[PDB]
């Protein structure tokens, strides 16, 4: 596979800095309101 | 992408641009799944009805990019391909069933603030997240305005585009198209809304952020649409978890 697996999916400029992007809230809202 | 918006810097650091050497053109999107492996749609590499059948020598992937056209010195990395792997039961003749392909980089890429791999779903993540009404996110450099007669769209973006779209119920997907849909596909979009991924977005990722561990998971690959950005239908996506055993097979071997 090579490196990447353990640290996958965590963005250096967002998750790793406890910063959220401008529209990820919409994704989380859809989990609670979408069904 | 129709009716999306500009990606933020580093918003999608797994986004890969599949690029044609000669002539120089954007071909497709793709995704970075490790320092070595890139995931895309089979139809971006092989589609006989369009005289498409690319060797490894024809293409180069560009990683870490934001601008569609500008060389992003010391940010973007340009990698050449060792080997292409197309799903052996890929069905281009009928419906694009199993529209998945892997590319092995000749040389592992270095991760940075702008380059980082996306996660692949396991079974639990797929059972939790891939449900009708839940939204994932698509990104790409595909065209911006709706087209009826082709999935290309019109108008090229200057910067990577992003749009969030909800997963649609399987019976609804099926009623929305005369093309036979399979368990290896799912569809996404809002009826009455133009938000859509176009042809130039093909091969790029449909990703979801897990509410449990904050990691982003690639649930789909932009596979096909009838038109782009139309009000009456949805776009179709390769179901990545359902083809995960093939992915793991290729990687292990
Ligand atoms: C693609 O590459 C060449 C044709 O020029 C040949 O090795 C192979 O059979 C081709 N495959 C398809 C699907 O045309």
């Amino acid at each position: 596979f090579g490196s990447g697996e353990a640290d996958c999916g965590l963005r250096p400029l967002f998750e790793k800095k406890s910063l959220e992007d401008k529209t990820e809230r919409e994704l989380l809202e859809s989990y609670i309101d979408g069904r | 992408i129709v009716e999306g918006s500009d990606a933020e810097i580093g918003m999608s650091p797994w986004q890969v641009m599949l690029f044609r050497k000669s002539p120089q053109e954007l071909l497709c999107g793709a995704s970075l799944i490790s320092d070595r492996w890139v995931l895309t749609a089979a139809h971006c590499l092989l589609y006989p009805p369009w005289d498409k059948n690319f060797t490894e020598n024809d293409l180069l992937v560009r990683i870490g990019k934001h601008s569609r056209t500008r060389y992003e010195r010391n940010i973007e990395k340009i990698s050449m391909l060792e080997k292409i792997y197309i799903h052996p039961r890929y069905n281009w003749r009928e419906n694009l069933d199993r529209d998945i392909a892997l590319m092995k980089l000749k040389k592992p890429v270095a991760f940075s603030d702008y380059i980082h791999p996306v996660c692949l779903p396991d079974r639990e993540t797929a059972a939790s997240l891939l449900q009708a009404g839940y939204k994932g996110r698509v990104t790409g450099w595909g065209n911006l305005k709706e087209t009826w007669t082709a999935n290309v769209g019109k108008g090229q973006p200057s910067v990577l585009q992003v749009v969030n779209l909800p997963i649609v119920e399987r019976p609804v997907c099926k009623d929305s198209t005369r093309i036979r849909i399979t368990d290896n596909m799912f569809c996404a979009g809002i009826l009455g809304d133009r938000q859509d991924a176009c042809e130039g977005d093909s091969g790029g990722p449909f990703v979801m952020k897990s509410p449990f561990n904050n990691r982003w998971y690639q649930m789909g690959i932009v596979s096909w649409g009838e038109g782009c950005g139309l009000l009456h239908n949805y776009g179709f996506y390769t179901h990545v978890f359902r083809l995960k055993k093939w992915i793991q097979k290729v990687i292990d071997q």
